[PDB]
């Protein structure tokens, strides 16, 4: 869906002109940051390609991405878009993780509550129109 | 799981939260500055309080990772940056007392008046413009006897509280705390302690002394012409006659001490107000200059969200470069059509280029290598942009202009008055403060020693005797507003080290005072290799990348002023060079 009015989050990606990026090598849809679009490619590494959305090394589809600063940002902040920061291990190609469990980073466990060395694993982009071009929203659609 | 991995995880959480909180705080502050109202002074305080509370909590819970269990030296730098206590080590009564003392000392300064003139612009126009001995002496002694006499005992208590605050942080006094900005540990070959900065400063001043002797004697002869029955040809210079309230710069003396007065200096104000230049042409020219040496353009937000003209609503028109984070760079400056705003633009855009360089380092590693790098990087651009070759290459000077050997001495002498005439002042003031923090000057001798180190290091004498109810040093903005003062010395040396290295990479033949680094990419790769590091490396390594050595040096500063030194040596052939600490005007 190239024209829906509301896109998903990158950790909860969906499945069913002015294209800043059209790189060819189902239709997944999400929203990420500007300078993270480079990570939607085979053999990449980061937070997005580790904990949020991974692509295999032998891929056949395409990748489309385009700016969205006039729709997905507002004066004050748009805290409705999220991404996963912590995970126990990297993903697998096309896997998906919608869990919201506390991440334990030490040796004593969490009681399911935050505190010393226990972090809530999801973090939001607070999108604004007066951001740099690398910190502005970007809508991404991946084919096949 | 080792205590290092947990530190890395804690830090990559901290960075992500602090970026957002800091952006919204600084946006509030900008919105206030560009449009002063009543609703905005509150929206500033809201976000300021939020950011400060966040920082306090994160430092408190960062103190639980002991540094001895960390082998990576970047994690160590950031954890050190976060594990610092501050006035949190004192009590609650002592913290509140220190804040009350600081606020009282600031407001006594900023609203002081004598009889009905305030310091700005009342008593500053009598010090920069008047030509009367008696009126200048009146303004000087009035400012000394109204404000400082009120700041003596507050300062006496300030010293005690600051010393014990710093001793509870495992330093030895507050001067040591201050010198702790130039310390490096753990690196093999690039180490530096807090007791070696004193040695370096005192080792370089011994070589700056002769040029200052000759300039002091020249200025003394000219002032002896202007104030005939008041100056002695072998003594010091009276303190109230240097075109300044304190004597920090000797600039306003130019009109009295110009070498060849029948040759006017360069001023392209008419050549630009006559071609219809405006406020945007200046910044387009500065952008062209910085692109010529291979640095990037400006961003679109810079052109959309910068205030580059006075909009008739109030505002604070002080020139400033803003780095809000998240790709947001701005400038606040109400510029005119003049030859000094043309240079301030280059200064501020040098600040912005340095900011844009290290925007990839983690949140806490985004500054200069130490406290004297931003200003040097800004100043070398104004050095290289004011060159008659540059002003002729942009069409702002006629090709029928020919440089004159008598006009290159007026320029060098003005530069000397501004730049060299301020170094003994800085060295002496910070030496007095260090010795008072250390405990080597008792209370009952403070003013006895101030006016003993003015007659020896600076060569300046006081017109009337000052007993021990006075606090003359605290009558300066930096001393009663709790700021350090040694960054100016080190910055003034670094700027000439930088400029010599860059103009040597640009294959310049001739005197150093004529060099222009425009159209040189090899001079723009050497600067960027230091700008990109932020403060992720010891300042000695970042200094060695550009220069070739790893410490301060005074030889390029003396290479800049060599023709002036030869001229002055010939001018003072039948004079006395050096002063005697015995003659006093009373
Ligand atoms: C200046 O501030 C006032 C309220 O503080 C606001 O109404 C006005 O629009 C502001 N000016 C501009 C140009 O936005
Ligand atoms: C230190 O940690 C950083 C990541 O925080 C890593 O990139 C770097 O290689 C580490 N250095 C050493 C010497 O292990
Ligand atoms: C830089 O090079 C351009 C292109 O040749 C020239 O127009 C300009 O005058 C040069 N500027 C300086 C300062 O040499
Ligand atoms: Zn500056």
């Amino acid at each position: 869906v190239f024209n829906a009015t509301r896109f998903a989050s990158v950790y909860a990606w969906n499945r069913k002109a002015s294209f800043s990026t059209f790189k060819c090598y189902y239709a997944d849809s999400f929203v990420i940051r500007g300078d993270e679009v480079r990570q939607i490619a085979p053999g990449q590494t980061g937070k997005i390609a580790d904990y949020n959305y991974k692509l295999p090394d032998d891929f056949t589809g395409c990748v489309i991405a385009w700016n969205s600063n006039n729709l997905d940002s507002k004066k004050g902040g748009n805290y409705n878009y999220l991404y996963r920061l912590f995970r126990k291990s990297k993903l697998k190609p096309f896997e998906r993780d919608t869990s919201m469990e506390i991440y334990q980073a030490g040796n004593t466990p969490c009681n399911g509550v935050k505190g010393f060395n226990c972090y809530f694993p999801l973090q939001s982009y607070g999108f604004r129109p007066t951001y740099g071009v690398g910190y502005q929203p970007y809508r991404v659609v991946v084919l096949s | 799981s080792t205590i290092e991995e947990q530190a890395k995880t804690f830090l990559d959480k901290f960075n992500h939260e602090a970026e957002d909180l800091f952006y919204q705080s600084s946006l509030a502050s900008w919105n206030y500055n560009t449009n002063i109202t009543e609703e905005n002074v509150q929206n500033m305080n809201n976000a300021g309080d939020k950011w400060s509370a966040f920082l306090k909590e994160q430092s408190t819970l960062a103190q639980m990772y002991p540094l001895q269990e960390i082998q990576n030296l970047t994690v160590k730098l950031q954890l050190q940056a976060l594990q610092q206590n501050g006035s949190s080590v004192l009590s609650e009564d002592k913290s509140k007392r220190l804040n009350t003392i600081l606020n009282t000392m600031s407001t006594i300064y900023s609203t002081g008046k004598v009889c009905c003139l305030l310091l700005e612009p009342g008593l500053n126009e009598i010090m920069a413009n008047s030509l009367d001995y008696n009126e200048r002496l009146w303004a000087w002694e009035s400012w000394r006897s109204e404000v400082g006499k009120q700041l003596r005992p507050l300062y006496e208590e300030y010293v005690v509280l600051k010393n014990e605050m710093a001793r509870a942080n495992h330093y030895e006094d507050y001067g040591d705390y201050w010198r702790g900005d130039y310390e490096v540990n753990g690196v093999d070959g690039y180490d530096y302690s807090r007791g070696q900065l004193i040695e370096d400063v005192e080792h370089t001043f011994e070589e700056i002394k002769p040029l200052y002797e000759h300039l002091h004697a020249y200025v003394r002869a000219k002032l002896m012409n202007a104030y005939p029955s008041y100056i002695s040809p072998i003594g010091c210079l009276p303190a109230h006659l240097l075109g300044d309230m304190w004597g920090r710069f000797w600039t306003n003396l130019y009109s009295l001490t110009v070498p060849f007065g029948q040759k006017p200096n360069i001023d392209v104000t008419d050549a630009m107000v006559d071609q219809a230049w405006d406020a945007q042409r200046i910044f387009k020219e500065a952008e062209k200059f910085f692109v010529s040496v291979g640095l990037p353009n400006m961003t679109q937000g810079f052109w959309e969200n910068s205030m580059l003209t006075d909009p008739g609503q109030k505002a604070v028109c002080h020139p400033t470069a803003w780095d809000l984070g998240k790709g947001d760079f701005r400038i606040l400056m109400c510029t005119k059509v003049t030859m000094d705003d043309f240079l301030t633009a280059h200064h501020e855009m040098g600040h912005i280029q340095y900011d844009m360089a290290y925007a990839a380092q983690p949140f806490l590693l985004r500054n200069g290598a130490n406290e004297g790098f931003h200003e040097a990087v800004g100043e070398i651009m104004s050095l290289s942009a004011a060159t008659p070759k540059h002003l002729k290459s942009i069409g702002l000077l006629s090709p029928d202009f020919q440089e004159d050997n008598e006009t290159e001495i007026n320029f060098l002498l003005k530069q000397a008055l501004t730049i060299v005439g301020t170094l003994p002042f800085t060295y002496m003031l910070e030496k007095w403060r260090w010795m008072v923090f250390k405990g080597e000057i008792p209370k009952d001798q403070w003013m006895k020693k101030w006016w003993e180190m003015k007659r020896e290091i600076v060569g300046v004498v006081e017109p009337v005797p000052h007993d021990e109810t006075y606090c003359d040093p605290a009558s300066l903005f930096h001393v009663s507003n709790d700021y350090s003062f040694i960054r100016y010395y080190t910055r003034t040396l670094y700027q000439f080290q930088f400029q010599e290295a860059l103009c040597q990479a640009a294959k310049h033949e001739g005197p150093l005072h004529k060099c222009d680094i425009s159209n040189s990419t090899e001079a723009g790769q050497k600067l960027f290799n230091m700008l990109r590091l932020g403060k992720s490396e010891p300042w000695t390594l970042a200094l060695e990348n550009v220069v070739g050595a790893k410490n301060m040096n005074v030889r390029p500063l003396l290479n800049y002023f060599e023709p002036l030194f030869t001229w002055l040596k010939d001018q003072n052939k039948n004079s006395f060079v050096g002063w005697s600490t015995d003659w006093s005007p009373y």
